[PDB]
């Protein structure tokens, strides 16, 4: 029983962490949307050149 | 697609569907124009009409026009003269069949019969 309970302690630790970490993920996706816009602008720049 | 390729300098990923309707069409007006059928029921101008068509679709000094063409094999038999002539004209054949599609294996492309002349 002592073994089983110990484990339940750890489940309680790990969910507390996932909130912070998950929150970090959303923040990362925000900067990523700005990265996607650099790809486009860089693509367009290339395109004008090729046509000239 | 030619306009893209040369003057406006852009790759095309052309698609045509079904290109047997093109072969079958030439065969209909072939007999009536006086040009007696050859290869049995087909236009005698099969090689050159194909040939002209295929050469336009290519990569040159600018654009690269890479066509994906549907092709219909009649009677499910691909040792018949109309598909066989075509097999030569196309770079990267695939073969599909009723059996594979029904078996639950999507797509019905066969594993040994899908062959390219662009595979090195």
């Amino acid at each position: 029983r002592i073994d089983s309970v110990s484990q339940l302690q750890n489940v309680a630790e790990t969910t507390k962490v996932l909130f912070d970490v998950s929150k970090e993920t959303v923040e990362l996706e925000s900067e990523a949307f700005e990265l996607k816009q650099k790809v486009e602008l860089a693509h367009e720049a290339k395109a004008v050149l090729d046509s000239w | 697609a030619e306009y893209f390729r040369d003057e406006e300098g852009q790759d095309v990923l052309l698609f045509i569907d079904n290109i047997f309707r093109f072969t079958q069409a030439g065969s209909e007006v072939s007999a009536l124009l006086g040009r007696i059928p050859s290869a049995v029921g087909y236009q005698p101008t099969l090689a050159t009409d194909m040939g002209l068509l295929q050469e336009r679709i290519t990569t040159t000094k600018k654009g690269s026009v890479t066509s994906v063409q549907a092709v219909y094999v009649p009677a499910d038999d691909l040792t018949d003269p109309a598909p066989a002539t075509t097999f030569a004209h196309l770079d990267a054949t695939t073969v599909l069949s009723r059996g594979i599609s029904e078996l639950g294996i999507y797509p019905a492309v066969d594993p040994l019969d899908s062959k390219s002349r662009l595979l090195d």
